[PDB]
């Protein structure tokens, strides 16, 4: 996910 | 054919100039016509306004969280999320447009411009534009974040619509  | 958009971006209230994309609408229509809407605001919300909430040097700049502008929000204009149209194109190098998700299918307003080639997120993320002219206003972007991708400075996209 993200992303970070 | 393929639209061009454009943002004005500004740090803290000052012009730093104008980037454009060329989004590619022959390969993923939907995604595409996402992000041209929210760059006009023809469906009463988008862009204008918003800022890059996280920036991370030699990785990528993010932004399109419109309601939350902290990476919790953003909708598209379908719904909340909208599934992810296809992976025809990869992450090759810096300029790419991707969109952020939340996993599959939970495509919203969200997406990042690389400043590298970020291969380990092809398949993952949904690729659907470019940037045409401005590649030097992304890099100073990245002069105003973190290792983690906190913002130094306010940067925002002060005006945006279509070009083309």
């Amino acid at each position: 996910a993200x992303p970070f | 054919v393929n639209p061009t958009v454009f943002f004005d971006i500004a740090v803290d209230g000052e012009p730093l100039g104008r980037v454009s994309f060329e989004l590619f609408a022959d390969k993923v229509p939907k995604t595409a016509e996402n992000f041209r809407a929210l760059s006009t605001g023809e469906k009463g919300f988008g862009y204008k306004g918003s800022c890059f909430h996280r920036i991370i040097p030699g990785f990528m700049c993010q932004g399109g969280d419109f309601t939350r502008h902290n990476g919790t929000g953003g909708k598209s204009i379908y719904g909340e999320k909208f599934e992810d149209e296809n992976f025809i194109l990869k992450h090759t190098g810096p300029g790419i447009l991707s969109m952020a998700n939340a996993g599959p299918n939970t495509n919203g307003s969200q997406f990042f411009i690389c400043t590298a080639k970020t291969e380990w997120l092809d398949g993952k993320h949904v690729v659907f534009g470019k940037v045409k002219e401005g590649m030097n206003i992304v890099e100073a972007m990245e002069r105003f974040g973190s290792r983690n991708g906190k913002t130094s400075k306010k940067i925002t996209i002060a005006d945006c619509g279509q070009l083309e």
